[PDB]
């Protein structure tokens, strides 16, 4: 599974420090600051000095439902990669659902877009090999598909690495909650949006127009004027309409590399049985370049918003 | 309005267990001797357009009284609490109906049912009352008798996005197409049409005992529906038959103003096995 030491290493690290911390309930942590909501609050547990990440979600609902969201979430516990946030456990608590991950020094990409502004196609390399290689592994270990792959859920920190979060695990929690959100924005494939049977065909779609968004810093649909271009209030449905019926977005021709242009225009195919599957992906040439490219991740990353 | 102010004597009406809960307020049965059904609301707005445009609808639904439509019997605003108080429905919701494994549904049965809530919806459209919120869970069946609850009740305008995925299925396309962020469900088209349009997803989960469009994301049904194709598909995709499917395919028209009255419809059920 082409499995680094390095990696190995700071996996095994982390499942024995899994052990230190044990189980947890509600008392044992205390708030810090403001993560965000779309809510997640950094927070120190006290048994264990380590600072974690948990994020909360606020459901009343019949309690034999909330069972069977809560055992089917422990599976995150056999879900470990270099590529997919720490886990570390799931309990219902005050009718809000808790979820303790690994704290990310970075934050997500989309807090990293605003303040970086624009992301190079250089450093753009490393995260789709991370994402392909998450994304592979989620599909080949355990049988299961993201679902919700955007810039907000890939998380980056000061030690170089690279993973995911936010991906659907629970298919109950699917149907009884994620379902009923709509954002202003939408990073849905339009295979999904018409309703067909989806497979991981469609996270593919995200991640490619999530690699724009970051390539640009704007959300590419719909796509900007040309003047506009230059210098880098809308109702849902007419998002939902073009991402259907209007021409998938595309890398400007001028600024990067053929491999790149060519990686999103395979990913933001609107069918998906020609769209790139992982397979094909993997062995694309923009993703042989930057494998075997050398960035220093961590320098970038804390330059780039001033951490350490 | 103090209740003093209804034609439904009132000295005294106790609050009971609440019966579940929604985006509108928490609704208590309760006692009036009768029990009632009583909405708990309140309006953040506290700007007296709000207050005025709520008495004149309270001041309306005063003057309602048919077998199919819900009693509409008090409402008092003292504000920013009001409360709305509506005779109470023995029975089942015909949502948790259809979908029972016991219940019997057939093709005279469900054009009886049919008919009952047309009758109720023509009387509130003949009074100018546009329901806005018609679907399964707001038409009760007890026995024989068909009752419509919750009418008008979305003209109200008290205290991202999140929209269920049972109530997308009711909505007709002239409105999931306006739906956005930081807009008020109050600015929403709904009309007569949309009111006929929902009338087609209740009738489809009459033959189908089930949602027209299976518990997809909010952004796949938003599109479905606005698109008119997600009800193009799902009417080809199963039938159960022409006259049967006539009726839901003008029902669901998409263009609002090729969808038939609510007196035509009781025609056209009448003209089935
Ligand atoms: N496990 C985590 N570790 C560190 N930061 C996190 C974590 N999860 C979320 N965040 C931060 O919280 C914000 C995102 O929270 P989140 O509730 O996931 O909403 P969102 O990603 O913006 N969109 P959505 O996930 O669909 O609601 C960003 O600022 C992230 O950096
Ligand atoms: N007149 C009534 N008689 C009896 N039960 C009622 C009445 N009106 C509402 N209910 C019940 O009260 C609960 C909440 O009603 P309501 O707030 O209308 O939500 P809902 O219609 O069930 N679905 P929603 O409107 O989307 O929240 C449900 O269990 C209803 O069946
Ligand atoms: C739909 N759905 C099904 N299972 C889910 C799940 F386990 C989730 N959390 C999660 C999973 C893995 C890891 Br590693 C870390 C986290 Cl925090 C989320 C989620 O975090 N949504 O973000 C809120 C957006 O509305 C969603 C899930």
């Amino acid at each position: 599974l082409e499995l680094d030491e390095q990696q190995r290493k700071r996996l095994e690290a982390f499942l024995t420090q899994k052990q230190k911390v044990g189980e947890l309930k509600d008392d044992d942590f205390e708030k810090i600051s403001e993560l965000g909501a779309g809510v997640v609050f950094k927070v120190s547990h006290k048994p264990s000095g380590l600072v974690m990440a948990r994020k909360l979600i606020h459901l009343e609902i019949k309690p034999a439902i909330r069972n069977q969201i809560i055992r089917e979430l422990q599976v995150l516990h056999e879900c470990n990669s270099p590529y997919i946030v720490g886990f570390y456990g799931a309990f219902y608590s005050d009718g809000e659902i808790s979820i303790c991950m690994e704290h990310m020094d970075g934050g997500s990409l989309d807090q990293v877009l605003k303040k970086a502004g624009r992301i190079p196609e250089q450093i753009l390399g490393k995260v789709s090999i991370a994402v392909i290689k998450g994304l592979t592994y989620l599909r080949e270990k355990h049988k299961i598909m993201h679902r919700d792959v955007k810039p907000s859920n890939i998380l980056v920190n000061s030690r170089g690495e690279i993973k995911l979060c936010d991906f659907g695990v629970s298919g109950q929690l699917i149907d009884s909650m994620a379902n009923s959100f709509v954002g202003t924005r939408s990073y849905m494939s339009p295979e999904r949006l018409q309703g067909t049977h989806y497979s991981v065909q469609s996270d593919i779609w995200s991640m490619g127009l999530s690699l724009v968004e970051m390539a640009v810093g704007r959300y590419p649909i719909p796509p900007p004027d040309a003047k506009e271009l230059e210098l880098m209030p809308m109702a849902i449905f007419e998002l939902l309409d073009y991402i259907v019926n209007e021409p998938p977005p595309k890398l400007p021709s001028a600024v990067f590399s053929l491999e790149f242009q060519d990686f999103v225009n395979k990913c933001l195919i609107k069918n998906p049985a020609e769209r790139a599957d992982l397979k094909q992906l993997m062995v694309h040439a923009f993703i042989k370049r930057s494998d075997a490219e050398e960035v220093d991740f961590a320098g970038w990353l804390c330059s780039t918003i001033g951490l350490n | 309005v103090y209740l003093q102010e209804w034609d439904i004597p009132f000295e005294q009406v106790e609050l009971g267990e609440p019966i579940g809960q929604g985006r509108w307020g928490r609704v208590h049965r309760g006692r009036w001797h009768g029990e009632v059904a009583i909405r708990l609301l309140e309006m953040d707005g506290h700007n007296q357009d709000h207050l005025k445009l709520f008495k004149k609808e309270v001041m309306n639904y005063r003057q309602t009284r048919h077998e199919n439509v819900v009693l509409f019997m008090g409402a008092c605003m003292n504000p920013p609490h009001l409360a709305i108080i509506t005779s109470f429905c023995k029975g089942r919701t015909l949502h948790s109906f259809v979908r029972d494994p016991k219940t019997s549904l057939d093709i005279n049965k469900t054009r009886q049912i049919a008919q009952e809530i047309i009758k109720g919806m023509g009387y509130l459209h003949a009074k100018g009352i546009v329901h806005k919120d018609l679907k399964s869970k707001n038409v009760f069946y007890d026995n024989g008798k068909v009752v419509i609850t919750d009418f008008g009740l979305f003209g109200i305008s008290g205290v991202q996005l999140k929209l269920s995925h049972d109530w997308l299925c009711y909505l007709a396309p002239e409105i999931v197409r306006e739906m956005t962020p930081g807009k008020d469900e109050d600015q929403l088209p709904f009309s007569k049409a949309a009111d006929v349009y929902a009338f087609g997803t209740v009738w489809y989960e009459l033959q189908a005992r089930d949602w027209p469009l299976k518990n997809q994301a909010a952004e796949a049904s938003i599109w479905q529906i606005g698109s008119g194709e997600g009800m193009k598909r799902v009417l080809t995709s199963v039938s159960l038959g022409k006259e049967v499917s006539e009726i839901l395919s003008a029902c669901w028209a998409f263009d609002l103003q090729e969808r038939p009255s609510f007196s035509l419809l009781m025609d056209m059920l009448e003209k089935l096995p």
